[PDB]
């Protein structure tokens, strides 16, 4: 049958939040030019990039978070 | 093929093929005398009548014989 | 090998010399008051037969005339 | 200027069309009424 | 970094250039002194590398030329919705799609074209058509005429807006060249919104409009009882009725528990017993899963922004121990050309409409295609033979690029620079799989011809006899039957039933069957392949000597398309580019020939047939291929001259145009022999001495003649030879099947 | 930043390292120095083969060679050959394999009675091969493929046959 | 023959065993600069600073690559004839002129003063050896 049904619960969020931080990370260092012509606000807390990075960085966390919440529901 | 693909992309192909034989290892020891080259232009004219009426005639023999003789009337 | 026929009808283009691919031809001069440029085939042992000679030169109907002939090694243009 | 474009009906494919469609539409309009001719009646 | 820049009021809109022809280039607009001027006229009127030199104005040209031609499309694809409005059964063939079969065309009641107008029910008397338009109308959820009516309305606004454009971004808005060079923005763009978002939206519709308009017509509701698409989204209780899932709402989509969903997003992966087509609810999360994979394939490039690649970077990282400096220099190649550009996607694209034709007949994706054998084979062949033309002008515009475009600056120790310097190792032994798979694929056939007439089945090439199994293709034919709950474990059937599971049989006929592989098909793959791979020979040959030769040092100067260098070096004749696309589309057609050869007789044979309900399959030819396709007689006897009969005998009947053009195709084929044999210098002899004639009536004409050129003879004779030889094919398989 | 950007257009990266090179030293040649062309292995296999041997008669290199072809040729004749479904489907295999022999010992005597035009040079044997360069050795060349080509064929013949026994 | 060869990696189209059995041409010129030019038979080079040589199989590989290296600006190319015995000779410009421009010591060589149109009919010359194009 068809994967079994899955509440919300705050696991979920937490493993959604561990996935951003991975790929924050992940971005961080790999990413050649994180800076923008848009910046943000308090680039002391972002790592130094602006909005074009944050939107990406926090994407890919969304698919690996997306990935991981639907691959631990077998 | 000898009316329609005339010789002047044939000789290119035969090209190749002299030096894949002068540099394969175990048939450079034997070589042509003569060296090969594409058939002319008039000579395909003469090859490609040749095979279109062998051809013409061959089949169309075959059918008169067997057509007639199959049925015998 | 081939032979490469010069009339009298030529003028002194020069293209016929040009269009050749393996210097065949050469423009010598006349000893007539007609121009100081006619052309010859002195070497005609690396005429192929390509005939752009023939597609360069203006006249009613060719000065130079390509006669083919007796085959070669370097009339047939073979590398091997 | 509408002289340039009287002569581009004046080439040969857009004339040739005008003239072959006008005249394929009289066989195809004799045709329709009067069916099918073989050969000219007898008085 | 990939600003939008536009000029003002580059050319005007005068009519004065349509009144002087040969604007082009400036040895057309000088005068039309001969014929050929009107010939040279139009080979070179698409042809805009040649007018000018400033690669602004080829790009404009290019860019505004695809507006008007999307325009005729759209005209097109219009024509085919109007008629299924107006002169059509498509409402009669809803409420009996099997016993009706489907017509769109009326011919006037004319001449003796009356006849042509044949029962097709559904109380209209036309023409059959093999399109397959009904079985896409229906898969839309099409189920009234007014509603098809508007359709062709929309098509015809959105072609004029097509023709507008053109006009508004050649005349007034013309981009400069750097607009076009953004591909990163180009890539980005098509990605995720032609591809990505086109795919999304249909999943809209297959959700909300097509699936619940399916499922009530399959369930057996009458079409006047069935609601419209509109009234699906007032009223959410007609779609709980039949996929509960959307009681639950868009809370299931974003708390990730996609599981809600599963009555109409699943992975049955098999057919709809009741009509032969791939379920619904597969084609709904078809899309929407291939929307998020091209909507994120987008984001890669960079696009002034700093995130993403250079593709520059990519391929320049590329390089190894083989090949020097890898890709470097080749982004600008793509850049710099349009011909290579042209050449990727023409090629690629071909190979696509030929893997699409493959993927259809075995996954039926339409509602009642599968029982239409007539709409199956003309769909197979028609997309192999555009494939076919599509990967021959992949090879010719590669040459072209070589000819014209290649720079050796550029192209320096990198991939392509060093497959010049050795082709001579590639076509030498490409020349030997040539020969050895014509020897052994073909030979074999020869053996079995021979054998058979000699009275020797015994040592024939045959299932019984001496037999070559394909054991890797039934080897992976079983991996797919055994995929579902093994490998595919969320599968309920197997992808195909061609691949194995059991028959599926809609009605009295097999929709799909398993295709067992014999000693017979063995062969003809490799005949396939044999056939293709000289077909790449003569057209990969085309592209690497197109620059130079042995034989040719100088082959560029003359130009891509030029007939010979004269008679010396023994012959030069067919030398160019262009001769070699010359010769590759008469192996195009003998490669691709056999290929609808082979799906004709083996799915007549093998697969296609009525069904008993006991479970006994009565094959249309009753297993004819196993033992007869091993031999070339069979071929002509079993194939050509026994399916051939409806066609001959289809005077004083609606299929008797089939047998005409059937006929009339025979005639352009030899038509075509007239040319490719015969040459120029000929024919100007016999046009001097009619010249004669007329300049003693005082008829002769300013224009003098003059025959076609040579490469123009053999571009007539190729256009001819394939007109007549696939319009044969076209009425063979039309009227062997409309009436079988 | 870049894991391999950075590396690239380096003489220590390991993508830049060449395999090929021109025919010996001279890039005007045909030929290309590969792996498969150029390598040790091949090298040394082709030119320590009964061809290209050093200090071998050339009586003794078609000897090798011919017992190596006539063990060959009988296998298509036997198993797929006529007759390869009777008791003396075997003995088929060694009177047609032998006459292959025979047309191909006829073939090395006309190549040989035509003067030779010479045996060439290539990359995997940078030496002239031997002494088939004359009318004299390839005759004897022939005379010794015969010898062989009968004896492979019937050693082949003796093995299947009794394979039983064995 | 002095002069050093175009870098390049190597390629099939190329010098063959006739150029060791019956004869081989080579090409020389001298260049202001080193560039990037096409070779005869496939794939790109480059040329040095000055004094280049390149030996090529045919002569009609060597005149075709001399019109390439008019278009860099280059007019001093000279073509040689090598035989397997080492001779070489002066081919191309034997008089240190081009063929296109006059010199006075050229001569005719098979000139006809008739015209075309004043060829003798061939059944005039038939078992005799002659042709009519002279
Ligand atoms: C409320 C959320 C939150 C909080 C408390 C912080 C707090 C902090 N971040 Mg942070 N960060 C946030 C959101 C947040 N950030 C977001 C949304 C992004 C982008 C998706 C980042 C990207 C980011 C980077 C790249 C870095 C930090 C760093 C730090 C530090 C400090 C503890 C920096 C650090 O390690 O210490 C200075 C650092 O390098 N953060
Ligand atoms: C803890 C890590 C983890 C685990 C255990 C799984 C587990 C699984 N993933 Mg998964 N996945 C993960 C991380 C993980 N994922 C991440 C980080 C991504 C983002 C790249 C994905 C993206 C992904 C896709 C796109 C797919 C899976 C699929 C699957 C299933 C197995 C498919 C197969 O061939 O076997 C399985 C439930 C497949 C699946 O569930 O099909 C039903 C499938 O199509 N995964
Ligand atoms: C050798 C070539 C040839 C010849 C001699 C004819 C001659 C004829 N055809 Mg024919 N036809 C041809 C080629 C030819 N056609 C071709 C190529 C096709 C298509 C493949 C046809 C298809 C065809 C059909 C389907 C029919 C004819 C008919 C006719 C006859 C009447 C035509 C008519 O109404 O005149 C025109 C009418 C006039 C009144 C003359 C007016 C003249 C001018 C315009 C007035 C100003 C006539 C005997 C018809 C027939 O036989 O009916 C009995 C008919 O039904 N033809
Ligand atoms: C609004 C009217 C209009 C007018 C007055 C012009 C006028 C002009 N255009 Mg233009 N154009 C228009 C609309 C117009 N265009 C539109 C809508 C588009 C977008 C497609 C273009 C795209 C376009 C391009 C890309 C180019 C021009 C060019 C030109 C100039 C030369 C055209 C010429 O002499 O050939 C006249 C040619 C024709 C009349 C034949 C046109 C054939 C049509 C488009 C296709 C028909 C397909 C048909 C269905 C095939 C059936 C085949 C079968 C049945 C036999 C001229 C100033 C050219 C230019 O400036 O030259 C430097 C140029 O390169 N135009
Ligand atoms: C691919 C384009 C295409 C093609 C090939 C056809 C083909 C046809 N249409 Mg058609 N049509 C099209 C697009 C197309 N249509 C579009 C886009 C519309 C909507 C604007 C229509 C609206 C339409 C109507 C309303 C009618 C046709 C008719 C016809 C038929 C007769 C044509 C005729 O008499 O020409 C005449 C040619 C000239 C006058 C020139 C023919 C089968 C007629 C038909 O089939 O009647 C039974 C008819 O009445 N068409
Ligand atoms: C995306 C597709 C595409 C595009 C954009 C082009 C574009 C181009 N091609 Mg090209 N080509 C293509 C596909 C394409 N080709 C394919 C698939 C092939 C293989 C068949 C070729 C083979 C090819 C060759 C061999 C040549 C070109 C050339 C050219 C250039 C000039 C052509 C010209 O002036 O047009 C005008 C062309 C014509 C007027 C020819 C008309 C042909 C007709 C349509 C054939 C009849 C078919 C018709 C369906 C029959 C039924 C109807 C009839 C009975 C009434 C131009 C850049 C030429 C070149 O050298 O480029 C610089 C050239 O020599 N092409
Ligand atoms: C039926 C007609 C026919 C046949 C048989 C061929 C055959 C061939 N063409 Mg071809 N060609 C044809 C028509 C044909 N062409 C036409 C009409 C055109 C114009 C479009 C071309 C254009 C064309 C091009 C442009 C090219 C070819 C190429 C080839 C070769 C492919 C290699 C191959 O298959 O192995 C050889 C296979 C056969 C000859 C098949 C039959 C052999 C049987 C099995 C063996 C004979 C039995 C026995 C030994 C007989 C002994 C008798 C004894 C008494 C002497 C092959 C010689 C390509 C080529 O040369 O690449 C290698 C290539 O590039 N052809
Ligand atoms: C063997 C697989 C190719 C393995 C392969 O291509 O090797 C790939 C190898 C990789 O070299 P590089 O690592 O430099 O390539 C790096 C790339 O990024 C540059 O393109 O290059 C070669 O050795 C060249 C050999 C080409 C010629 C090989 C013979 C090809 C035969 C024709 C294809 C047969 C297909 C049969 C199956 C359908
Ligand atoms: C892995 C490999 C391979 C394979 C191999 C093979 C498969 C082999 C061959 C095989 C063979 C091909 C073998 C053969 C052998 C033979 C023999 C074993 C012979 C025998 C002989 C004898 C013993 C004889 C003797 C005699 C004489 C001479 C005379 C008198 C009689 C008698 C009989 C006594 C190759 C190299 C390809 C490549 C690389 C790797
Ligand atoms: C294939 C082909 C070739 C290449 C073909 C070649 C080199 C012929 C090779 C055939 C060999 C010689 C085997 C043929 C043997 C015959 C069966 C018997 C001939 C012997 C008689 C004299 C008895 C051309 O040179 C050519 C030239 C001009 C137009 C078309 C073509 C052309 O189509
Ligand atoms: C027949 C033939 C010709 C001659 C073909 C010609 C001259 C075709 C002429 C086609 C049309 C019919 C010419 C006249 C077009 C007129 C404009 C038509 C009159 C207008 C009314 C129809 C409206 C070649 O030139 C040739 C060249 C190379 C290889 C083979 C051949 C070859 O086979
Ligand atoms: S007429 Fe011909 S031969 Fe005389 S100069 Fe002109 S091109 Fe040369
Ligand atoms: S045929 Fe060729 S080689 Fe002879 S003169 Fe003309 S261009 Fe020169």
């Amino acid at each position: 049958a068809a994967t079994t049904p899955l509440e919300w619960s705050p696991t979920v969020g937490i493993i959604m939040v561990i996935a951003n931080v991975i790929a924050i990370t992940f971005g961080r260092q790999t990413i050649k030019y994180p800076s923008a012509e848009p910046a943000l606000p308090s680039a002391k807390f972002f790592g130094g990039f602006g909005a074009p990075a944050l939107l990406a960085t926090t994407a890919f966390g969304h698919i690996l978070g997306v990935g991981l919440v639907l691959g631990l529901h077998n | 093929m000898f009316l329609i693909s005339w010789r002047g992309y044939w000789q290119e192909l035969i090209e190749t093929l002299v030096w894949a034989h002068e540099r394969t290892p175990i048939a450079n020891l034997v070589r042509w005398k003569d060296k090969p080259v594409a058939l002319s232009i008039v000579q395909a004219r003469v090859v490609g009548l040749a095979h279109f009426t062998v051809g013409y005639v061959l089949t169309y023999a075959a059918f008169l014989i067997a057509s007639t003789a199959g049925k015998f009337g | 090998s081939h032979t490469v026929k010069i009339y009298d009808t030529c003028i002194g283009c020069t293209q016929c010399v040009r269009a050749c691919p393996t210097d065949v031809l050469e423009m010598v001069p006349w000893d007539g008051c007609k121009a100081a440029q006619v052309a010859s085939s002195p070497r005609t042992e690396d005429c192929v037969g390509c005939k752009r000679c023939e597609t360069a030169c203006p006249t009613d109907f060719l000065s130079i005339r390509v006669y083919l002939g007796a085959e070669t090694t370097r009339s047939m243009g073979l590398a091997y | 200027q509408s002289s340039y474009l009287i002569k581009f009906i004046s080439t040969a494919p857009v004339a040739a069309t005008i003239w072959l469609t006008i005249t394929a539409g009289i066989l195809i309009e004799f045709n329709r009424f009067f069916p099918d001719l073989l050969f000219h009646p007898l008085p | 970094k990939a600003r939008v820049i536009v000029d003002k009021d580059p050319v005007p809109t005068s009519f004065e250039k349509w009144a002087q022809p040969g604007h082009f280039d400036r040895t057309l607009a000088r005068g039309p002194k001969t014929t050929t001027w009107i010939w040279n006229l139009h080979a070179l009127a698409h042809d805009f590398d040649t007018h000018t030199s400033d690669l602004e104005d080829i790009s404009r040209k290019i860019f505004a030329a695809h507006f008007g031609h999307l325009a005729v499309v759209t005209i097109w694809l219009s024509g085919m919705i109007f008629h299924g409005a107006k002169f059509s059964n498509y409402e009669a063939w809803l409420s009996d799609p099997l016993n009706v079969r489907p017509s769109a065309q009326v011919v006037w009641p004319i001449v003796g074209q009356d006849i042509l107008n044949g029962d097709v029910g559904g109380g209209f008397h036309g023409i059959q058509i093999t399109s397959g338009l009904f079985q896409v109308w229906r898969g839309w959820g099409i189920t009234n005429s007014f509603q098809l009516y508007c359709t062709a309305i929309g098509g015809l606004v959105l072609a004029g807006l097509f023709l507008f454009a053109g006009w508004f971004h050649y005349h007034k808005r013309a981009p400069k060249l750097e607009w076009f060079q953004n591909v990163e923005s180009m890539l980005n763009h098509h990605l995720q919104v032609l591809l990505g978002c086109g795919s999304l939206g249909w999943a809209g519709h297959l959700i909300h409009v097509s699936a619940p308009i399916n499922k009530l017509m399959d369930a057996g509701v009458a079409v006047k009882d069935i609601p419209l698409p509109h009234e699906f989204i007032l009223n959410k209780s007609l779609l709980i009725d039949l996929f509960p899932g959307f009681a639950a709402g868009l809370t299931p989509f974003f708390t990730l528990n996609w599981g809600q969903y599963a009555d109409f997003l699943t992975f049955k992966g098999g057919l709809n017993p009741v009509t032969g087509g791939l379920w619904m609810t597969d084609i709904a999360h078809h899309h929407l899963a291939i929307a998020v994979v091209f909507i994120i394939a987008g984001h890669q490039y960079r696009t002034n922004w700093g995130i993403g690649h250079s593709i520059k970077e990519i391929l320049e990282n590329h390089k190894g121990p083989f090949t020097g400096e890898g890709h470097k220099g080749l982004y600008e190649n793509l850049t710099t050309s349009w011909h290579a550009q042209l050449a990727t996607n023409l090629a690629f694209l071909g190979s696509l409409t030929i893997i699409i034709a493959h993927h259809m007949y075995a996954m039926p994706p339409y509602p009642y295609l599968a029982t239409d054998y007539a709409t199956q084979l003309c769909i197979f062949t028609h997309h192999i033979w555009i494939g076919g033309f599509l990967i021959v002008g992949g090879a010719a515009h590669a040459a072209i690029f070589m000819v014209r475009d290649y720079d050796p600056v550029v192209n320096q120790n990198n991939v392509l620079d060093r497959v010049i310097r050795h082709r001579d190792a590639i076509i030498s032994h490409l020349n030997w799989v040539c020969i050895f798979l014509g020897f052994h694929s073909f030979g074999l056939y020869i053996h079995n011809d021979t054998m058979r007439a000699l009275g020797r089945p015994q040592d024939m090439f045959s299932d019984t006899a001496i037999q070559l199994q394909p054991v890797f293709a039934q080897w992976v034919q079983n991996l797919h039957t055994l995929a579902p709950g093994g490998t595919a474990p969320n599968a309920l059937e197997p992808v195909s039933y061609a691949f194995g599971g059991g028959v599926l049989a809609v009605g009295g006929k097999v929709a799909m069957m398993p295709i067992a592989l014999g000693t017979a098909d063995f062969l003809i793959h490799h005949i396939h392949a044999f056939t293709i791979h000289v077909t790449v020979l003569i057209l990969l040959k085309g592209v690497l000597f197109a620059r130079s030769s042995r034989l040719i040092p100088d082959k560029a100067n003359l130009g891509f398309r030029f007939p010979c260098d004269g008679p010396g070096r023994g012959g030069t004749c067919q030398v160019s580019g262009w001769d070699h696309v010359f010769l590759g589309l008469f192996w195009m057609y003998n490669s691709l020939s056999i290929v609808i050869f082979h799906f004709s007789w083996k799915m007549q044979s093998d697969v296609w047939g009525t069904v008993d309900a006991a479970g006994n399959v009565s094959h249309i030819t009753g297993g004819n291929f196993a033992q007869s396709a091993i031999t070339i007689n069979g071929w002509l006897r079993d194939f050509l001259w026994a399916q051939a009969s409806q066609v001959i005998n289809s005077y004083g009947s609606a299929l008797s145009a089939y047998g005409l053009m059937f006929l009339g195709a025979h005639f352009v084929w030899a038509f075509s022999l007239m040319f490719l044999f015969s040459g120029r210098g000929y024919w100007q002899e016999l046009i001097e001495s009619i010249v004669w004639a007329h300049n003693k009536l005082k008829v002769a004409p300013a224009i003098q003649p003059r025959a076609l050129s040579i490469t123009q003879g053999r571009a007539v004779g190729v256009a001819h030879y394939l007109l007549g030889g696939i319009a044969t094919t076209w009425a063979f398989f039309h009227a062997h099947i409309l009436s079988v | 930043a870049q894991a391999v950007d950075a590396s690239k257009n380096l003489p220590s990266d390991p993508r830049n390292r060449e395999v090929v090179f021109p025919a010996g030293r001279d890039p005007q040649w045909g030929n290309l120095e590969t792996p498969v062309n150029a390598s040790p292995l091949v090298k040394w296999f082709i030119n320590n083969l009964p061809a290209y041997r050093p200090g071998l008669t050339p009586f003794r290199r078609g000897l090798e060679v011919g017992m190596a072809h006539g063990y060959f040729l009988f296998g298509p004749f036997a198993k797929l050959g006529p007759l390869r479904d009777a008791a003396n489907a075997n003995l088929a295999g060694l009177l047609g394999a032998i006459g292959l022999v025979v047309l191909f010992t006829l073939a090395l005597s006309l190549y040989a009675n035509s003067n030779p035009p010479t045996a060439l040079a290539s990359v995997t044997v940078p030496n002239p091969p031997d002494a088939f360069q004359s009318k004299e050795g390839w005759n004897n060349f022939a005379s010794a493929f015969l010898i062989g080509g009968i004896g492979g064929a019937v050693v082949a013949y003796f093995l299947t046959s009794n394979l039983a026994l064995i | 023959l002095s002069g050093k060869t175009p870098l390049f990696a190597g390629s099939t189209g190329g010098l063959l065993t006739k150029a060791v059995e019956e004869e081989k041409y080579a090409i020389t010129w001298t260049s202001p600069k080193a560039q990037v030019f096409e070779l005869p038979t496939g794939g790109a080079a480059t040329m040095h600073e000055g004094e280049n040589l390149l030996y090529i199989a045919r002569k009609e590989y060597g005149i075709a690559l001399g019109g390439q290296l008019r278009k860099f600006k280059i007019t001093n190319y000279k073509i040689y004839r090598i035989l397997p015995s080492g001779e070489t000779t002066f081919i191309h410009p034997a008089d240190g002129v081009f063929p296109e421009k006059v010199n006075a010591g050229r001569e005719k060589v098979r000139f006809n003063a008739r015209s075309i149109g004043e060829n003798p009919n061939p059944s005039q010359v038939k078992f005799s050896g002659k042709a009519t194009y002279d």
